[PDB]
């Protein structure tokens, strides 16, 4: 799965 | 006892270990540990005496820790809280106490690591308007202070490896408060904006816009993480509730960005959802309309 990733 | 300074006296390394898979070495991009040299007297400190680190630029530390150790050759000298400034200053702190161990005889010479996150922007607040200046991408000289004695070290910093030219977004959890602030800034079109509309939502049910804590803004360009620098009144309309934060505007002047940012609360700030709204028209006529969904993870 493409997620992003938080900071 | 009383307050005293220059107890932090050195910059020793600051190296970074990516938390996650970041794909770029960031200031922001957890984690950063930054190793300090400290010394302590007991013929110049006695136990009870407090000190504070001052920290530019430093949004939050990357642990559950709420305090670090200052121990040498095996025996704790003191203890030290940590503060991060998040979103309500620009710097984070160490309040630090001399304990006991720090009997007269004693003279202490050592070292302590922190687990960082530098403040390198991220939505429309002033802390964050102001920290966007803090850094750019390459070399750079970091900063901190315990009341005098400026301790620096140069650092390389990587620039993030989004495209600037196409959307942007960025989510970053705000540990004391369990929120996470979200930030959606326009396509770019360079010569102006005739008019778009933009925004972002909760898609199934788990997650909530806190209306309280929203920015809209345009920017006059973006840092090296793609931040905004600063942000100016414009011709807007906005709808806001828990679900979503959506506006539309007109005329946008040439180079400058719209962007919108909120803290949203979520069921689980390690995994969800956010349905865009995308739409914009530049000065000249080029058109999209593409909205889309970006799935977060902090795991």
């Amino acid at each position: 799965t493409t997620t992003t990733t938080t900071t | 006892g009383k307050t005293i300074t220059g107890v932090f006296n050195s910059f020793n390394s600051l190296t970074w270990s990516n938390a996650a898979t970041y794909n770029y070495k960031g200031p922001g991009t957890p984690t950063w540990n930054a190793v300090l040299g400290w010394s302590l007297d007991g013929t110049s400190a006695s136990p009870g005496d407090t000190f504070t680190l001052n920290m530019p630029c430093v949004f939050k530390f990357t642990t559950s820790q709420t305090s670090v150790d200052l121990t040498a050759h095996g025996v704790k000298y003191a203890t030290c809280q940590f503060q991060a400034g998040e979103e309500f200053m620009t710097f984070s702190t160490l309040t630090c106490t001399v304990s006991n161990t720090l009997t007269p005889s004693i003279k202490a010479l050592g070292t302590v690591t922190l687990p960082l996150a530098f403040n390198v922007g991220g939505t429309g607040s002033s802390v964050d308007l102001e920290d966007s200046k803090c850094f750019t991408a390459g070399t750079n000289t970091v900063t901190f202070n315990d009341g005098g004695k400026k301790i620096s070290i140069n650092v390389d910093f990587e620039r993030s490896n989004v495209d600037p030219k196409g959307y942007l977004t960025d989510s970053r959890v705000i540990p004391s408060l369990n929120k996470v602030s979200t930030l959606f800034v326009a396509p770019q079109c360079a010569n102006g904006y005739t008019s778009g509309t933009m925004g972002f939502a909760n898609t199934y049910g788990d997650v909530q816009i806190d209306c309280s804590n929203i920015h809209v803004g345009i920017t006059k360009g973006l840092n090296d993480w793609n931040y905004p620098v600063s942000s100016e009144s414009f011709s807007y309309t906005k709808t806001c509730s828990s679900n979503g934060i959506f506006i539309t505007y007109k005329n946008v002047p040439a180079g400058y960005r719209p962007f919108v940012d909120a803290y949203i609360s979520a069921t689980d700030v390690n995994s969800y959802t956010l349905s865009y709204a995308n739409e914009y028209t530049c000065a000249g006529g080029y058109w999209q309309r593409a909205p889309f969904t970006l799935r977060w993870t902090g795991y």
